[PDB]
């Protein structure tokens, strides 16, 4: 009923730009407000309440505005240890409702994934169950959208993504999705393959193979 | 030349219980006090024992600073020789006050969509505050003969009440925020003048 | 300044029951409310649930109302929820929290936040994994660079650990976060990126270990 | 015992004035907040005034700013309402209640009530009443139950006294209550059920005794 | 000013049962309702406080829950002295405001009630004024319909109705409707009747008499 919607998703920015993240409510909320940063692995922190008031810690280079419906935070002056997640929460009906919440990325220049595949060993297959990999090394942007195509047919609900954080050293991404079906399934097909559309990619780039 | 920290007291983001009242100390300082008065965004501004028409230039000790949260229809019972709930048993002031006394409205901060029930005041106690007095205590209060025990019951209330604040609330019942502002005179250097 | 201790998360299974408990120390307990609140394992935030300085007022969501139920003592400065009929959808972690001000009958803010603890909600036992090999390649045509990798499926609980010989082959090296499955068990992806050159002639394998079950596996990987 | 007690109805021509008494006794009168509550004559309670401990806040309903005035003496532990530029709606039962705090502005309830007293606002002056008779069918019995009675009309004010054959007839008699009409004369009418075949042989007799004008009316009703 | 309404405004329940009344509010009030009840010709008595809080005196077949903007009243097991007329009341603000009120009665089978006419006697028609009455006998419950109709024409506002409490015996009500008009308008018309409807009859039954 009281619904927050925080824009944009995810933005990405370098080490001396700034950064303006917009939250709206579905009802007005006064000044009713709180912008808080969380880091992977570690407890929320609080950086701003009621609409724009510092905390005693937080640095002088997070701002906040707004009144009403509309809020925007600012980050004025980004350094290297201002990348994480931050939500806009309410506290003026209950229940309490927290933002959808926005990550802030290292921006660099645009690099093509490199793509892999990856058939079912013969050991697992005397288990019953096969699992086909698709390997996407060395990307940005974070977008990836892979998809499956077993003799040329979509393929929906049966695989899962995972994605690793951004490398220490070039900022870069990683993305692996595994295809599980069953042993008996597995010997029905002929042609695996996996297509990955990206940014940095002029064509959509397929990699394939063939039971054998 | 420091100026006087005016602006935590009376810009401050969150207020404080009438019950809970807070109090503040300002010392060593210079003061303006024609920017108060020539602000024009206060509903009461009343002072008691100076005049407020440009009298800066006067000398004190100290300036106590009280901050606190009423509604409406209270306003009236912040003043010397006044009867009440607020004068009674949260908030009372001497008959011989030589301050002064701001309060305007704060329905757009103060108020809560669904309720604010943050500010209380105290509702029952065994005698009358004296001047400048502040009690947090929350033992139960016995109205009859039977001993309470620590428990709430009949004739056995919490001594605390919850006012509730909405925006479509009347003026009588919209929050208030108060400032009063007390000028101690004694045999002291007197380091608050403010030009 | 406070400190905020929780205790009591642990894996139940569906429909059990748990106790969780917040210790607070270094301020007036009773003139404080208190709030859990939950982050799923890759989610946002979610506020749960509140109490009022005293226990007068409790406030509940719109998806854990008629199962949880919040409490606290004053006398030995804890708060407590427990909850009930519990889901796999309960699975997160859990944050005592608390504002700054003196708030007596409505939470507001969130300035000081626990440790958390994790509550796992499943029916699965105790697992040692499985580990299978990913083949580099058949052509050291494209850029001269190949990727092999070993696959952690099949294991409960978390976590696991790949170290690709030692941890003396550390260049390339990508270890893919967990993933829950269909099953309730989890799953897990290690691929390294070596020249082509050095495929019939260096030798690199994956050593698996999981506490939990106790196991500590090698596994070859040959093209 | 803690109680009240009323005093001070009675009636006043439009435009008119009055002052209504409520004393307690059994409780201290000083430590209370008072409430004066009124009810039309078949219609729902109103809130009118509020007074506290000690006279310093008082608060009137929409419908009565203005016009009434609420006092209190301590030392003679009594409650007063003066009611100025009397209405014709302001016509109903007036009760006093005692609050459980001083002030009574917000979060009370009204413990002790009083008997209650009347004030009626009318121009119209003291009139005896009007009795009429009711043929019971005239149709030549087909039937077995007939049903005959008085009319009372256009008397003030009110009550009036009807009884059957000097109180020999109980069984089957209905009065119902007087309504007020638009020439602010009341009218009530009382009927009785009785076998046919005693029509043409047992006589029936209405009494209609009208008190504060010295009437009696004695009439009858036959086919 | 805040508006207060109950639901239902009549029930009818029998001795042991259960009974709950509805109070809602305009505006949120916290706990600050009260219940009250009344029984005809005496004063008001208290039966809750605070929300949920039994009055001294009060048996504990009593209760009440709610917060916010939704009350409820409860009775366990009914007794014969608990028939009489329900308030609830908000003590948030000035002005205070009760609930129209609720009436439980006593409940029994449906009767159909006995209709009869009186034309005016002519006594009355010798001093200008005519009224003739219609009269309703031993039905259950209150709710009953009664038109005037003068050559079928439907007439509004020249006619007032009375009805009885409950018996104690029987538990019946009787009704009496008395249509009042000028000597000079009553002998412009021939026919007149008198029609009800209650639902205890098949149709609507209407009882009629012509001018001598
Ligand atoms: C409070 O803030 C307003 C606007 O920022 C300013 O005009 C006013 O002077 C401030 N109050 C004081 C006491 O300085």
């Amino acid at each position: 009923d009281i619904q927050m919607t925080q824009s944009p998703s995810s933005v990405s920015a370098s080490v001396g730009d700034s950064v303006t993240i917009t939250c709206r409510a579905s009802q007005g909320i006064s000044r009713w407000l709180a912008w808080y940063q969380q880091r992977p692995g570690k407890a929320p922190k609080l950086l701003i309440y009621a609409a724009g008031n510092l905390e005693t810690g937080v640095p002088s280079r997070f701002s906040g505005s707004g009144s009403g419906t509309d809020f925007t935070l600012t980050i004025s002056d980004l350094q290297a240890e201002d990348f994480a997640t931050y939500y806009c929460q309410q506290a003026d009906s209950f229940p309490l409702t927290f933002g959808g919440g926005t990550k802030v990325d290292i921006k660099r220049t645009v690099a093509a994934p490199s793509v892999f595949i990856f058939p079912p060993s013969d050991e697992q297959l005397k288990s019953g169950t096969a699992s086909v990999v698709c390997l996407l090394n060395n990307f940005y942007p974070r977008e990836a959208k892979v998809q499956w195509k077993v003799d040329n047919a979509l393929q929906s609900g049966n695989s899962q993504e995972s994605v690793t954080e951004q490398d220490s050293k070039d900022s870069t991404y990683s993305l692996s999705s595994t295809l599980t079906l069953s042993k008996a399934d597995y010997e029905k097909h002929k042609v695996y393959a996996c297509e990955v559309t990206h940014q940095g990619l002029s064509s959509p780039v397929t990699k394939s193979f063939n039971r054998g | 030349t420091n100026l006087c920290p005016f602006g935590e007291v009376f810009n401050a983001t969150r207020f404080a219980s009438v019950y809970a009242w807070n109090r503040k100390r300002i010392s060593n300082c210079v003061a303006d006090y024609s920017v108060l008065y020539n602000s024009a965004s206060f509903s009461t501004f009343k002072c008691y024992g100076v005049s407020p028409t440009k009298l800066n230039d006067l000398c004190f000790t100290n300036v106590y600073a009280d901050s606190f949260v009423i509604r409406g229809d209270e306003v009236r019972q912040i003043a010397p020789g006044q009867t009440g709930k607020i004068a009674d048993y949260n908030y009372k002031l001497p008959d011989d006050f030589t301050g002064c006394v701001i309060a305007w409205n704060s329905n757009n901060l103060d108020s809560k969509v669904g309720g604010n029930y943050n500010y209380l005041y105290r509702l029952f106690r065994k005698s009358n505050l004296k001047p400048f007095e502040r009690d947090i205590s929350t033992e139960i209060y016995q109205a009859g003969s039977t001993p309470c025990n620590g428990v709430e019951g009949f004739n056995c209330y919490f001594p605390l009440q919850s006012y509730g604040f909405q925006p479509t609330n009347g003026v009588g019942y919209q929050p208030y925020r108060v400032v009063v502002l007390s000028f101690e005179l004694l045999h002291a250097p007197a380091t608050v003048c403010g030009p | 300044q406070v400190q905020l201790v929780e205790s009591g998360g642990g894996l139940v299974q569906p429909g059990g029951s748990l106790r969780l408990s917040c210790a607070a120390s270094g301020f007036t307990f009773s003139s404080y409310a208190m709030s859990w609140v939950r982050q799923a394992p890759g989610k946002g935030l979610e506020w749960v649930s509140a109490i009022s300085g005293s226990g007068g007022s409790t406030y509940y969501a719109d998806s854990v109302k008629g199962r949880f139920t919040i409490s606290r003592d004053n006398s030995k400065n804890t708060l407590y929820l427990q909850m009930n009929s519990l889901r796999a959808e309960d699975t997160a972690v859990y944050y005592c929290a608390k504002d700054h001000l003196i708030t007596m009958v409505q939470p507001e803010y969130f300035h000081h936040w626990g440790q958390g603890t994790l509550v796992t909600v499943s029916s699965a036992s105790t697992k040692g994994p499985s580990v299978f090999p990913l083949a580099p390649s058949s052509k050291s045509t494209s850029g001269g660079t190949a990727a092999l990798g070993c696959l952690v499926k099949d294991y409960f609980p978390e976590p696991v650990t790949v170290s690709w010989n030692s941890g003396a082959l550390t260049s390339g090296v990508h270890t893919f976060p967990a993933v829950l499955q269909s099953s309730g068990l989890y799953s897990l992806s290690s691929v390294v990126t070596v020249p082509s050159s050095s495929l019939g002639t260096q030798t690199y394998i994956c050593n698996v270990n999981h506490k939990p079950s106790n196991t500590k596996v090698d596994k070859r990987v040959e093209p």
